[PDB]
């Protein structure tokens, strides 16, 4: 899991704005992936997503709908995934 | 108010290049190329224009 989404996010900086023609195909799986890995990589995911965003800006729009609901899910108040959430 | 300077001439200077993006445009889906309330895409390069 950790190089495969390491790679992902390397790729699409390196592309820049190209990288938006990807996103069909990337967020659908990469969404699930956090709905159902283990606790113990969900906040590298989230910190991964956060970069995600970061490099893709308004084109994010159509995921809001899920994403917002995937960070309300497992706000649990745990310090270590608020600080990620507040960043994200 | 006995300054009575006025307007007579107006230029309209269209750089409306239908068709063609800069390469700084981020493009497209939310774009809502509407101008004057016309979509250019439905008449073409030059009747749009």
């Amino acid at each position: 899991h950790t190089m495969v989404v390491q790679a992902i996010t390397f790729i699409f900086k390196s592309l820049g704005l190209k990288c938006v023609q990807f996103l069909p195909q990337v967020m659908p799986t990469f969404l699930n992936v956090i709905r159902v890995c283990d606790g113990a990589i969900r906040e590298f995911l989230f910190q991964q997503l956060g970069m995600l965003v970061s490099f893709v800006k308004s084109h994010i729009r159509p995921y809001m709908d899920e994403i917002v609901t995937l960070m309300r899910e497992f706000w649990v108040m745990n310090t270590s995934i608020q600080s990620t959430i507040i960043l994200l | 108010m006995k300054d009575r300077m006025k307007t007579v001439s107006v230029a309209l200077v269209l750089c409306l290049n239908v068709g063609v993006d800069p390469p700084d445009v981020v493009k497209t889906t939310p774009c809502a190329r509407l101008e004057c309330w016309i979509d250019p895409l439905s008449m073409g390069p030059q009747k749009a224009l």
